[PDB]
């Protein structure tokens, strides 16, 4: 599912959890938040 | 091909998305399937 572009929700507004399009990752702003939170050892990338 | 998970050979790569057959990693699924090589040939 996908968010309409209009955000009407009646004065809920949930622009910090709903996807950010410019970042390069489609995550939220809490999302991105917690990724630079916790400091991940061994990714496991091609290296 | 070149993939995340490492090098994958005997497999031709797609452009197409479908549901994970046989999964191999990384977002990158495995599946046997006409997909040209032709409309039969699998
Ligand atoms: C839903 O809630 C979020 C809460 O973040 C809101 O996004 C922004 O929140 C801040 C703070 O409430 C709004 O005010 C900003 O305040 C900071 C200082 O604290 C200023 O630096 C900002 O000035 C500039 O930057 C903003 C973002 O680039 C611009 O929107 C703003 O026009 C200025 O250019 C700003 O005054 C901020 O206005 C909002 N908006 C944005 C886009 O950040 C969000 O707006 C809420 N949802 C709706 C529909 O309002
Ligand atoms: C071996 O893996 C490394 C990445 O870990 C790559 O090697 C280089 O890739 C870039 C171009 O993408 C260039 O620097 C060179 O073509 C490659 N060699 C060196 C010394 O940099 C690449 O994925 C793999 N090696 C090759 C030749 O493709
Ligand atoms: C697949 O993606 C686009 C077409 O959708 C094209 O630019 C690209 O060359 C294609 N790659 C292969 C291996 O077919």
């Amino acid at each position: 599912y996908k968010t309409p572009p209009i955000k009407d929700f009646g004065g809920f507004n949930f622009s910090q959890i709903l996807p950010d399009p410019s970042k390069p990752s489609k995550r939220s702003f809490i999302e991105d938040l917690l990724f630079n939170k916790v400091t991940l050892a061994d990714a496991g990338f091609i290296k | 091909f070149q993939t995340r998970a490492g090098c994958l050979i005997g497999a031709e790569h797609v452009n197409n998305s479908y549901e994970c057959d046989i999964p191999i990693g990384a977002g990158i699924c495995a599946s046997y399937q006409t997909q040209t090589n032709s409309v039969a040939s699998q």
